[PDB]
């Protein structure tokens, strides 16, 4: 969906600090230490901890599921539940209309802009 | 019971894995080491730190004791990056399979655990300069003396052959030529470092050429008894048993350089435009990738077949010389065909097709050639005919 | 789950009543068939009878409601004694495969529930002498006229087509050459007596002669709205539809032809001697039977794969166009093979293999030409690349 | 000297005859003589006044002294309209020629005169039930008895079997089974009414069921030894040298049927329409026609290089197999792809190419078996290089 | 005249034997280094010139020996035996002869013609491009009539002799309309190599045919005199076609020279080891694939043989010349394979002849027109004959 919302809007329904976006990240006890990627480079922040942070590209590289702890996890379990039990609806004032396909240095300039 | 051909969600994961570390990790230095030829040393220890290699090892030794399904899914997707490094990482399972297989408690926690330790390599050495496909033609003799063995010979073509920390060594037990192959051969452990062993410079073929193969000359090579396989004359049983959880995995091999072809010659097809058209639209073109797409599917049923029946306690000899017969030769089948579709660029040496042409050569020669696995799956289908 | 190459236990039970079917009453009376190609009536109420006839209509309607998968298990077996009558048998599927995808529950009730109570045979009408393989090319007009329209054109090559109850009829519902073969056909259940059908005489064929297949002409015949299958206009939707459930079962009766050629020249290159030693025994023979094996347990596994994707909900199209290739080319390789290790006697009508040579090369022809089928499988594949 | 690939202006003649009857006399009756299976006696008596039978016969006979080239260019024009009738009139050829080759003025006067002065059909008898491909194994006893021998046995697969005034038969004299076939069998020429031969009904086989194909019976039949061939033992080699000039020949009746077969395929694609362009502007069916008139071309030039080598004074053997061996499998490769391109309608009996399929068979088996053909040929090649 | 005959003029057996003696005592000792290598094989070349083996269809009016496509067939097969990378880089001459050859006049045959009489120049022809191989007309480099000169812009591809070439045959687009067609937008020119503009790429390397040299070349604002123009202004197109006639039979010739090498090799070895108590031709199987690989063999070449022949009878030969191309190019990379594979782990390794064959052959089914497309010309051909 590309949306780039679900972090931010469950820090606002906690009323925690977000941190989005992040390329490096630390504990300094009870705050926390962000580094974010904003457009022109890296700005940081410190947050009070209880926290949310929304990952970027940056911030790490992600490991290989080994395949003996591929197998190991097979044992770790998994509570599976309802939206409804949290006390959550579900209903949506959104609704898709459609899905279609894509489709002088003066001009350019403009054409880019 | 009932017919199923979807994967467990390990297996998924699994090939997940499998697929991340082909696609990110071998084919973007693949050419290079073609090139080179030298031995992908960095890769071997990545598969291998991912659990990727040894996979038939079993729990108490450390391993993980998987299905020889496993070892070819796992392999499709090493092979699909390079045959080359899938061939040497899959010596591994062919020279410890005899071991797995035809070994004692001590021999296996001892040649098998080491491998769960570091990523050390192993090679089968069966091959000589006389004999590849007469296995029973094999004259590397082995002669007991005391509590040991006395290994006289030469050995040819073996995988990760100066690679390897031991070897699967087959070996002329009986003098006797009227010995019945069945019981003429010994099959040893023998540690690569022993004396009198003289491994080769590298051999340069025109395929695979990453991979690291070799002649060996053993001379006066004391093999402690203790590393017998089962006791004398057995070697030839065990040598034979092993290619039942191999032979899939070769095959599994192939359809994966396959479908590399595949890939790149569909790629390519959708950009290249003659006369005013994608080569897609040329009926001619679609008809190649048709029946490109009809032999690997099919190449990978059936050694996903055969690697079921083993995995089910069954044997898998009529199965499995009949994928690796299949696969061997739509494997190159699939290598011409995706470099005539890139033409003149196919034949050229930036472009990845042509090397495939020349990996895939192999596929019907080595783990036994088309011919004799024609003679194995004729020997098991006229079987199920007779009393 | 894993993958799995085990037929369940039921399933088993089927193959074993098909298998017993086929060696002991099929076999036996399959050459004179052949020779005479009369439509082999006992036979057919027989499969009938043993249940291994219209397997996938629903038990709502009475049916066995069996999956592809199933069907196939079946077919190879009859196949393996003859594909002429078991494709007889398969043309009621055909028939069928539209109404049972497409049909609401009276059309269903009445059309198929009759095919459950007794032996009634039914055809699917689409070829026509100007088109086959392009479906869209089919001329044969329906005008709507009240509560029915008029069916005017040719059929041809209907397998059936002069031993059946009722047609699956495709006809060229919109007059305007523009449209779309999307909105263009509709597909009717047609009632042979009804006034305006006719009939033709018998073909006459290569292969499969015991099979009924000949051409039918309709004159102003009446077609009630009640039969229309999906609505005005859905038939092309609904005609291509059938093919993912009847294409893998075309494939397995390819399959059981082939298995059929490989047995007799298996069991001749075992007794038959030449220059001092069994056939067996000459690499090349060896090499042959080889490789027919192959080319068989491949086009098997082709079919089966196809059948499986299909009962398990999802579109075969792929899958089901790569196995009716496969199977129905090796099939005829398969059988001219088997001609050749028998020799001279091969050639002979006295002998098994000579009838299987004919009988094949149907299979690279109908439901779809071994051209067509790559054309499916081009299509399918390129699209998963862009 | 120089290659040519031009007939000489009576070469074109010959050709024109034979077409003008094949494509007027032939082609309007052959299929119901098919459907029927009735021996087409008025296309042999009509063939044989035009003089394109018996071409081999020497001048000194009465025959037209024709050489081997000759025979197959008409025995090609002749196959395109039908290798049912041309097959029937080929038969003659095979009888006559180990008389031509091997037997003395006395021999060739009598009975080949007899082919001149009327139409009159010969056969040719080696096989037997128990053996075709190897013809060092027929068992038919030949025992010298008087100023004759005792002929006693079985032959099966005679063409004209039942309709010829005289046999070629070959039969075992040597009864020790370890003698050599070079000294072990007899050639003979046998009337066909000498009493103790009961010829057996009309087989019915797939295809050419308008040729005559039977079983003979051999109960003690007198033979004069006048009617010997060369002497005793030497049977092997008359029948093993009659194949240079026929096996020629039959290839050019595989072409003739595969030049049909392109024809109609290619009349066919150009008149039928679908998805709204003719066939032939289907890329692949464009590329089967050109795959298959690649396919005749190469089976022509092959059949024509086997008749210039033995026309020359050379043997043959290299040359006939090959041309045998393509010619037969092109043929079957033709007919199949003949019917494809015509679809439904291939497959009908209203149409010319079902029975091309099922003529085109015998020719990968009768004459000489497609696998023994390439036994002939590895061998004559082999030999090359054998120092 | 007479009927057929598949015998040599005496004349023509004195020249097989003498490019049969270069290829088996200086061509085979050598060709594996020059294959490990890519270096040009110049030494060869030079003594194939010296022998007359080269430049064969030069008219004797500009110094050549004027021989038919028959006579140059019997060569190359010869010189292929040997190898396939040098007598490319011989054949190569031929095509960027052909189109002067067939369609210059007297000063341009006689001026660039008779300069490869006296040294042992290169040429080439250079038409491919980045863009369009197959389909000639898809071809972009520019040529403007600028004065009494063509100016050359645009980049060529996969060029044989590229960077080792007195002159080129080029074909260039002289009509900007888009919409002109291929007998009208496209000229043919003869251009000499070392005129500024022109840049010769780097080596291209191929699997095959490794000593061959094959190259990019530019052209940026290339000066050509009109007197280098073939025929005229846009009689390219079909200049270009023509030289097909007289050149695909000789390239058929080649790939049946490696076609002959790798099964004489695999015989050879074939003969002395054995398996299982036999030698290898003892086994059926191997037998069998002996005899259809001299099957394939026999067939491909008198397939060329009657190319050529119906050339020299002043015919035109699209069709049979086209089969040739098409069976003879199939049959090479057929009979490699199996040289390879009856050599079982040996013919995989590089101390063997027989991988390079495998390598060598596969450029028979892409260049002097694919597989595919010749085909479609034999189709094209076959179906006329029945379009009345
Ligand atoms: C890259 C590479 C890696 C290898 N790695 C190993 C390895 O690690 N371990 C190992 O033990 N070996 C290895 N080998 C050797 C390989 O297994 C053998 O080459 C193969 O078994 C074929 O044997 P051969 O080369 O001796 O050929 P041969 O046995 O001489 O066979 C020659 C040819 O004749 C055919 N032939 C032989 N016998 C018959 C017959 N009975 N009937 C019909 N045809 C016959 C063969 O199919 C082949 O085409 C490797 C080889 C290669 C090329
Ligand atoms: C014994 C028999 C029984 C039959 N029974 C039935 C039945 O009961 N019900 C029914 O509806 N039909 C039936 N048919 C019709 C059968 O399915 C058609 O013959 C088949 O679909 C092919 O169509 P066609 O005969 O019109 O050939 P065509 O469509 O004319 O095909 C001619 C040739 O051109 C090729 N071709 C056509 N279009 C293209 C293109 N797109 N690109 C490349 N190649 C192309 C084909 O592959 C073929 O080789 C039967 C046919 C037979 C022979
Ligand atoms: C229409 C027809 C007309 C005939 N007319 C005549 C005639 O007029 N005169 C006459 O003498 N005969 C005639 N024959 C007989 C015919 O020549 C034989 O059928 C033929 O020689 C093949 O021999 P077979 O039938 O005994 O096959 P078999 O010898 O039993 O062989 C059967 C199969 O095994 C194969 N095979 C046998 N040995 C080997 C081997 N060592 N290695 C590999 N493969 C092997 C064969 O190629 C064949 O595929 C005719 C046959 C037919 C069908
Ligand atoms: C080693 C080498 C040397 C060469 N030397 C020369 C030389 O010196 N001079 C020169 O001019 N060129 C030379 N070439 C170029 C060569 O001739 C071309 O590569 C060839 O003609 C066609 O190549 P392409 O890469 O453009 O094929 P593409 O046009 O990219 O075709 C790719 C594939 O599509 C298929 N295809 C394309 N169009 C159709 C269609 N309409 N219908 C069906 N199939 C189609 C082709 O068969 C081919 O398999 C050389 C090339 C090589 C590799």
């Amino acid at each position: 969906d590309d949306c780039n919302q679900t972090g931010q809007m469950t820090a606002g329904f906690l009323d925690w600090p977000q941190g989005t976006f992040a390329s490096q990240v630390t504990l300094e006890g009870d705050k926390l230490k962000v580094e974010r990627a904003i457009d022109g480079g890296l700005e940081t922040l410190r947050l009070k901890l209880p926290a949310v942070v929304t990952a970027d590209l940056r911030l790490n590289e992600p490991r290989y599921a080994t395949l003996p702890n591929i197998m190991k996890a097979k044992k770790k379990k998994i509570e599976v539940i309802k939206p409804g039990d949290l006390g959550v609806d579900l209903t949506s004032k959104l609704s898709v209309i459609s899905v279609e396909d894509p489709p002088t240095t003066e001009d350019l300039v403009a054409k880019l802009k | 019971l009932g017919f199923s051909f979807e994967f467990t969600e390990q297996q998924k994961e699994f090939q997940a894995t499998a697929r991340k570390f082909a696609r990110e990790e071998i084919i973007p230095v693949a050419a290079e080491y073609d090139k080179t030829g030298e031995y992908p040393v960095p890769l071997i220890r990545r598969a291998w730190e991912l659990g990727l290699m040894n996979t038939h090892i079993p729990e108490n030794c450390g391993g993980l004791g998987l299905g020889t399904f496993d070892a070819c899914l796992i392999s499709e997707e090493l092979a699909y990056g390079c045959t080359g490094v899938q061939t040497a990482i899959e010596g591994n399972s062919l020279g410890q399979m005899p071991i797995i297989i035809a070994g004692n408690d001590q021999q296996k926690k001892k040649y098998l655990g080491r491998m769960t330790e570091e990523p050390l390599m192993c090679a089968y050495c069966v091959t000589e300069p006389g004999a590849g496909s007469d296995v029973a033609g094999i004259k590397t003799k082995a002669e007991k003396k005391g509590d040991e063995y006395i290994i006289n010979g030469q050995k040819m073509w073996i995988t990760n052959g100066g690679k390897a920390n031991w070897y699967f060594l087959l070996a002329r037990s009986d003098p006797d030529p009227k010995a019945p192959a069945n019981k003429a051969f010994t099959g040893f452990i023998v540690e690569a470092d022993t004396p009198g062993i003289q491994i080769g410079r590298k051999e340069l073929n025109m395929g695979q050429r990453c991979s690291d193969t070799r002649g060996i000359v053993f001379e006066d090579v004391k093999v402690p008894k203790e590393n017998v396989l089962i006791g004398d004359g057995a070697g030839f049983k065990v040598a034979m048993g092993a290619f039942d959880k191999t032979r899939p995995v070769v095959a599994a091999g192939a359809v994966g350089l396959a479908q590399r072809a595949l890939d790149e010659a569909t790629k390519y097809a959708l950009e290249r435009k003659t006369f005013g058209k994608l080569l897609v639209e040329h009926q001619a073109i679609s008809f190649m990738l048709a029946e490109m797409a009809m032999k690997v599917e099919l190449a990978r049923m059936s050694y996903q077949r055969a690697a079921w029946e083993v995995d089910s306690g069954r044997r898998n000899t009529y199965y499995a010389s009949i994928a690796k017969a299949f696969a061997g030769d739509i494997a190159n089948q699939l290598a011409t065909d995706a470099v005539q579709i890139l033409g003149g660029n196919g034949f050229n040496t930036e472009y990845p097709v042509e090397k495939l042409m020349r990996d895939a050569k192999i596929y019907q020669i080595y783990e036994g050639t088309s011919q004799i696995q024609r003679l194995i799956v004729a020997r098991e289908h006229i079987d199920k005919y007779k009393n």
